[PDB]
């Protein structure tokens, strides 16, 4: 996996 | 919302499962006929990858057809390679198939594939 | 073949188009009912994202249904957030919705979402 | 985009 897009 | 988090591998994992459904013939809803060779697929995936199929399956009449016949000049192997690319992101481009793949991608209105074919041909000239 | 080239953005561009078809209600083939709230979708996308829908739509009888009713304990907002995630890879997780999202992801059998919800909850305790 | 996977 999870990221800040 | 602007506060969403994103799972990087989600889109590729969705495509992998759509290809597994295609291999097992689950919920396929169209047969594409290319010079008497038949290919089963999902209309939504074809529309999502090709300008030609997007036009065909948004037509009020053609959206309901369960069989679509392509132009007789289209090469079945070129179509097969492009159908595999639609469901996997991988394009099996080889010296012996590149002309057929590029002609098929032009017909199917897949611009990125056409670009790429042009660059590989230009490099060999 | 082992000689394939790969187009990096293809899977994300396919998912973006499947979400555009959903927004325009093109080739949607099922309505999911959650406490009288109705959500239109594509069976193939639901199966590709959820263990519950994969089981439902591979059942010989349920594969043909055009309406699926979820358990009354399921929160419609939690379902809506997860349906958006299926079609975009982005999860709108907030303090006020995380419990409903995690309970819905458990029911839907979406393990990565459940993992992630657990980690965000654990961080706040 | 194109890469060698
Ligand atoms: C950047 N895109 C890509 O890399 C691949 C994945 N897709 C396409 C490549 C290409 O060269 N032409 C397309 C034409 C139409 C469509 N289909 C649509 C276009 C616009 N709105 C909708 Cl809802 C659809 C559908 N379904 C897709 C492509
Ligand atoms: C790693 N996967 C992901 O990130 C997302 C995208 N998918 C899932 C996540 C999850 O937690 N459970 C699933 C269970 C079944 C399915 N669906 C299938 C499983 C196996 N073979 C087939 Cl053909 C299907 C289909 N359709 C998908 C998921």
């Amino acid at each position: 996996a999870w990221v800040i897009p | 919302a602007d506060s969403c988090i994103q799972f990087t591998r989600h889109a590729s994992d969705v495509l992998l499962n759509l290809n597994r459904l295609r291999s097992r013939d689950i919920l396929t809803d169209v047969v594409i006929v290319v010079s008497r060779e038949q290919f089963r697929a999902h209309k939504t995936v074809l529309m999502a990858c090709s300008g030609l199929f997007y036009s065909i399956f948004t037509d009020q009449l053609k959206c309901n057809l369960s069989v679509i016949n392509l132009d007789p000049e289209i090469n079945p192997e070129g179509f097969c390679i492009l159908l595999d690319f639609m469901y996997t992101s991988r394009l099996n481009l080889r010296e012996g198939n590149i002309m057929a793949v590029m002609a098929t991608a032009m017909y199917l209105q897949m611009e990125h594939v056409v670009d790429t074919c042009r660059k590989f041909i230009k490099a060999s000239e």
